[PDB]
């Protein structure tokens, strides 16, 4: 939902990705439930590509 | 201008190198590859299959996960050919004598 | 690219 | 005095040592580095007077043998390294006399200008500033 | 405070992991060697014992390291 | 008495000088190893267009042999980059289709 | 019959591989001249560097005999470093040429003691730096291993931005020197490590009530965290 | 020479700076409610902790408490002798031996691919050179 | 026989030590990513007319560094109101 | 005063040529070395010349020699 708000509705690009203080989430992940986990209070945010 | 670099900024550094005349693709630079282990591991494996050395050898073959390849090669094929005879013409291209197939070049694949 | 190599 | 030192005199025996090893080391890799090289010149010509001309590739003298120096030298009120015959008691000289209401050179000691001591004795070291009429502390 | 008050599972970053391991570190010199020190560990204190005879010399020069030229 | 041996040592010097002028920002030295650069060499030349076409097993040795000698991705855009690289690329090919590589360290 | 007639156009063409080669055969081909790379910094032995050490600038002790003088990291550097590429920076922290310590063994029990007790391995007596190409080479190759490991784990990154430190730094040669700026990335997978397995475990706590003196000005904003 | 060092450094109280001690301190003293606490607790038969209890659930292994005289004061400690586990073969590894420098396939993979196929290079130059010259040879 | 005349386990490989972790604040061997300023603490303030605490910096608890600068560091007996000297 | 006014050939033992010797190495430190002092040469002055961010840190501990048991 995140990813889509971001890129209004649209194609998104491929293996996009989000982290917080270099760990990646699970697309099927509560994002506030997820920075409580792995960036307890520094909820920035980065979108990035997965193609490794 | 060129400041240094300290050791804790190198990371950064092999994976997007300050500007020079003579750049890399800084896009591609996670994409080379050389693998010293494909060799030994095609080995290992037919061996556990239960081939011979002799066959081993003889079924082996070089690594395809290498570095891609430059889609220049294929995409400006023509016009690389006429700029490699004209350098072997005109002395590697000495007082700017393949300038005009250089300069097709560099503007088919740059455009402005 | 990589998540580490963001600075700003 | 810079004589003495170009001849290691006012060095200590661990830098004296420590000398003649960087010294040796360095002998030794050359000479071992000239061996690989000599021994691959002479295996790709398959000739044994190759590896004999290079035993003149690199003799000025020799490294000493002994050393000596200043730390070596004894000294000592008490200490009977420096003792060979009594010296007479009209040779010998005096130390200096204070004496008077307000101050004295007789409650302590302050040694000589090498092997010297603190005047002061132990309970009253941590006031040494209660016996001074001025005070010039460290830096620190 | 970090912990059990904010929230936080990993409080310390590494500067903070040294700085507790030092303090434990001067904790078991204090408690090891019996009047230690400022040189050796943060510690400044007027009341010493001295033996009685305190001999004062100087300090031997700085050890010649070999260097190249 | 042993070209093929020499206009290779000679090509690989010459590509680290490239770079080398490079970082050091010096187009005049880039220019004259670029000019430098064996062009005139008739095999490599008849070699270039046979490499510009194969495919397979040859094309992935000489490829593997490539990468080796110069692993890094040059700039897509930059076409004395991508001509070195190509006649690099046909001398390997001419000396592969003369001689096959045999790149593995099992051999017999 | 020549030796090695078409192999130095370096030579006939004034070609300089380097701005020192440039210097030295008087190509002059580099405008910008040539600042000599010191002796002690394109060789020397390994130190020690911590200030809480009293042997601290002075040479690593050995079973065997080794030359002493060290290599002097650049400390006070030219304000202009034109290069800046990997190939000119590592040569202000490690020798190119690797360190000049190393051994040739007499017999091949002393190689074993050394090895048995932790004072002798090939990997770092025997070598050269690596190049950032090859460093690229390695971290692709771990990158692409991990991804095969496990795509959908968060600490993933981590390790390969530690793996890439350790490159980077030179461990093979320097592992002690490398540690220490690669740790912090260690840390850093090992709390990802519990983040995550909190996660897929769901570990959660009963948190307290909020406090009285929460905000410390009614006027100012309570951000709302997770 | 590390025990009863002297006083290195000063010890000073820079002018104006507060002390935030009044004339009391002396006979003030701390305090913690947590014994009264543990007093009412067990009286009252309240909600214990389950540090009491000497299993411990919070992990899948079995831990045990070990007390250092309270309740308060312990720490678990693992009862299991773990098993390891190597997914590796023995003897197929000499680390102390320079791999390098022996010919072979374990040499050239201590070494690795971009050598042996630059050797495999110059191997294949050298025989077109050596192709040419039998030929010119064997022509006359 | 000599063979066995003297095998508990082996020496240690590698060894890890307290002054291999780095510190520092300005130390990039401890900085992976900025910490927010709500979460970074705070400096004590001292201000007026007789003291302050602004003209001078003590350091951490490790990285410790004279407060007074280079002119005056001789003359540090002058800004204090008590003074111990050391014991040498 | 010892050879020239009371005809002693031998004025200096073993002692007053070490002390001649430190005087000799002390003047050669003091000329060679700006501004050195007390620990390495008996001397004491109070105006020094300090870097301008002074840094304290404590001492290693002393070596760990190897000994017996
Ligand atoms: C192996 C065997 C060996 C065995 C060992 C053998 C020993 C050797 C062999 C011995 C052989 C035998 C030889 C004999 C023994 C030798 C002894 C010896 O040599 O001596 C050396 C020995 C010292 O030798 P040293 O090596 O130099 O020691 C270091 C220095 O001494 C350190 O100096 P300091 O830093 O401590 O400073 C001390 C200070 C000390 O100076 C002071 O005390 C001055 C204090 C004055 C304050 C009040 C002044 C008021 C006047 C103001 C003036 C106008 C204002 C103008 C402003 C500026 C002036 C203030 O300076 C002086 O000493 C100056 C001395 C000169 C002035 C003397 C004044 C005498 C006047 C007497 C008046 C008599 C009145 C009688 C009235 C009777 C009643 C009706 O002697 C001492 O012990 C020194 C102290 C002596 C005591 C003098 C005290 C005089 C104070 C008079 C007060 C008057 C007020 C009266 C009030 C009552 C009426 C109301
Ligand atoms: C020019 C500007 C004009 C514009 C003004 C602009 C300013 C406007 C804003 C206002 C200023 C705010 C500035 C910010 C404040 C923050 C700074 C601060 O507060 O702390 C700094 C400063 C920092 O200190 P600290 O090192 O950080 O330590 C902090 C401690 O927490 C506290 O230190 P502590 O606790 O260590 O010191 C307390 C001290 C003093 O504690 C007290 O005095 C407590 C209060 C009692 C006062 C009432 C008793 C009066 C008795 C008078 C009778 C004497 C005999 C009569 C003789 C007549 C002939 C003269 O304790 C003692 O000395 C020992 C006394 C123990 C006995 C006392 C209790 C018994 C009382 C009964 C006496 C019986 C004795 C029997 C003996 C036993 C026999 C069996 O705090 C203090 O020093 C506190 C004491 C300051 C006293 C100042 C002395 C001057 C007082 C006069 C002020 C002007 C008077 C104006 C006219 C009105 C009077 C006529
Ligand atoms: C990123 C952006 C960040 C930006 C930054 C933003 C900054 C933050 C946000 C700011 C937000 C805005 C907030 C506003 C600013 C806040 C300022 C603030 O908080 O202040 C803290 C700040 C200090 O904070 P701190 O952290 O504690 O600093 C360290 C301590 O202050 C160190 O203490 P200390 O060791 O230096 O000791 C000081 C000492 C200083 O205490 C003294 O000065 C005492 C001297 C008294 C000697 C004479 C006494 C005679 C009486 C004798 C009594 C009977 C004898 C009994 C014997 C025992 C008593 C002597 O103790 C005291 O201060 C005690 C204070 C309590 C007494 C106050 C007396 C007030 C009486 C006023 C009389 C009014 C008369 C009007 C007549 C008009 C003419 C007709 O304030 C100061 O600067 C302290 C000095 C304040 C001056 C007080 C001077 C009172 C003297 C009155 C003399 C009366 C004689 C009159 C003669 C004329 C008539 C003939
Ligand atoms: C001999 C006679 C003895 C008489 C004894 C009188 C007993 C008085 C006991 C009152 C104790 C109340 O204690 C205080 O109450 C408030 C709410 O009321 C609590 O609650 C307050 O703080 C906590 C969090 O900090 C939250 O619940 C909330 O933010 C706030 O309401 C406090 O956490 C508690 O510290």
């Amino acid at each position: 939902q995140l990813k889509a708000q971001i890129y209004g509705g649209k194609a998104a690009p491929e293996n996009v990705k989000v982290a917080c203080r270099g760990r990646v989430f699970e697309d099927a992940d509560n994002v506030a439930m997820a920075v409580r986990a792995f960036c307890k209070r520094d909820p920035r945010l980065l979108l990035f590509q997965d193609n490794l | 201008a060129a400041s240094t670099i300290p050791i804790s900024q190198w990371p950064s550094l092999l994976y997007a190198p300050p500007s020079s005349p003579a750049n890399p693709a800084v896009e591609a630079l996670p994409e080379m590859q050389f693998d010293d282990l494909h060799y030994p591991r095609q080995m290992l494996l037919c061996r556990g299959a239960g081939y011979s050395l002799e066959q081993c050898n003889r079924m082996a073959q070089p690594d395809a996960r290498v570095t891609p390849e430059n889609p220049a090669e294929k995409l400006l094929k023509e016009e690389a050919v006429a700029a490699i005879a004209c350098l072997s013409q005109r002395e590697g291209g000495k007082d700017e004598q393949c300038r005009y197939y250089i300069e097709r070049m560099y503007k088919l694949a740059n455009k402005e | 690219a990589s998540p580490m190599l963001f600075t700003d | 005095a810079q004589l003495h030192a170009s001849e290691g005199f006012w060095d200590s025996e661990s830098e004296q040592q420590e000398a003649r090893l960087q010294r040796h080391a360095e002998h030794r890799n050359d000479l071992e580095t000239t061996w690989e090289e000599a021994l691959r010149e002479a295996t790709l010509a398959r000739n044994f007077d190759v590896l004999v001309s290079y035993l003149n590739h690199g003799q000025n003298g020799i490294p000493p043998s002994v050393t000596w120096n200043f730390n070596a030298m004894p000294y000592g009120k008490e200490n009977p390294d420096t003792k060979t015959f009594p010296i007479p008691d009209h040779e010998q000289p005096y130390r200096a006399f204070s004496l008077g209401f307000t101050a004295n050179n007789l409650s302590g000691n302050w040694g000589d200008y090498i092997d010297r001591q603190d005047n002061k004795n132990a309970l009253m070291r941590p006031a040494r500033m209660m016996f001074t009429d001025v005070f010039i502390p460290t830096t620190k | 405070a970090r912990y059990c008050y904010r929230g936080l599972d990993h409080p310390f970053t590494l500067n903070e992991m040294k700085d507790f391991l030092f303090k434990l570190r001067e904790q078991y010199l204090v408690n090891k060697y019996e009047g230690i020190q400022f040189p050796f560990v943060f510690r400044q204190f007027n009341r010493v014992s001295t033996p009685g005879t305190l001999e004062v010399h100087t300090s031997p020069a700085l050890q010649q390291q070999p260097h190249f030229h | 008495s042993s070209p093929h041996m020499d206009r290779l040592l000679g090509d690989l010097k010459l590509l680290a000088a490239y770079d080398s002028a490079a970082g050091w920002q010096e187009p005049k030295a880039m220019e004259s190893a670029f000019q430098s650069l064996s062009w005139d060499d008739a095999d490599v030349l008849k070699a270039l267009p046979q490499y510009l076409n194969c495919r397979g097993e040859q094309k992935r040795r000489v490829d593997f042999a490539y990468a080796a000698l110069c692993p890094r991705p040059v700039d897509e855009k930059d076409p004395k980059q991508t001509l070195m690289s190509l006649w690099m690329k046909a001398r390997l090919f001419s000396y592969d289709q003369k001689h096959p590589f045999v790149l593995s360290p099992f051999a017999a | 019959s020549i030796l090695g007639a078409e192999a130095f156009p370096e030579l006939l063409s004034k070609v300089p591989l380097n701005p020192q080669m440039d210097e030295d055969k008087h190509f002059n081909k580099y405008k910008w001249g040539n600042e000599p790379i010191p002796v002690n910094r394109r060789t020397g032995s390994r130190m020690n560097s911590s200030i809480y050490d009293n042997r601290n600038h002075e040479a690593v002790r050995h079973p065997w005999s080794t030359d002493a003088r060290t290599f002097h990291p650049n400390d006070n550097p030219e304000a202009d470093r034109i290069n800046t590429q990997y190939s000119n920076m590592v040569s202000d922290s490690f020798p190119e040429g690797g360190f000049s310590d190393a051994p040739r063994f007499s017999s091949n029990w002393e190689r074993l003691l050394a090895y048995h007790h932790g004072l002798y391995s090939p990997e770092k007596f025997n070598s050269t730096t690596k190049t950032a190409d090859e460093i690229r080479l390695a971290v692709n190759d771990f990158a692409a291993k991990v991804h095969a490991d496990d795509p959908k784990n968060a600490c993933k990154y981590l390790m390969i931005e530690e793996f890439k430190c350790l490159q980077s730094a030179q461990a093979r040669i320097d592992p002690q020197g490398a540690a220490t700026k690669c740790v912090k990335w260690f840390n850093e997978w090992r709390q990802c490590a519990w983040d995550q397995e909190k996660m897929v475990k769901g570990y959660n706590y009963i948190e307290d009530r909020r406090a009285r003196k929460h905000k410390p000005y009614i006027g100012a904003p309570d951000l709302q965290y997770s | 020479s590390m025990d009863h060092g002297m006083q290195y450094s000063s010890i000073y109280w820079e002018t104006s700076h507060r002390t935030y001690l009044p004339f009391w301190a002396s006979l003030t003293q701390k305090f913690s409610w947590k014994i009264m606490d543990d007093q009412i607790r067990s009286f009252l038969r309240l909600p214990k902790p389950v540090t009491t209890e000497p299993f411990v659930f919070s992990s899948g292994s079995p831990y045990i408490r070990r007390y250092f005289g309270d309740a308060d004061i312990s720490v678990p400690v693992p009862l299991h002798a773990p098993a390891h586990f190597a997914f590796v073969p023995t003897g197929t590894v000499s680390p102390w031996e320079e791999t390098g420098m022996e010919t072979g396939p374990q040499g050239a993979a201590a070494r690795g691919a971009a050598a042996t196929a630059f050797r495999a290079v110059l191997e294949s130059a050298w025989k077109c050179d050596i192709d040419e010259q039998i030929k010119e040879k064997l022509h006359s």
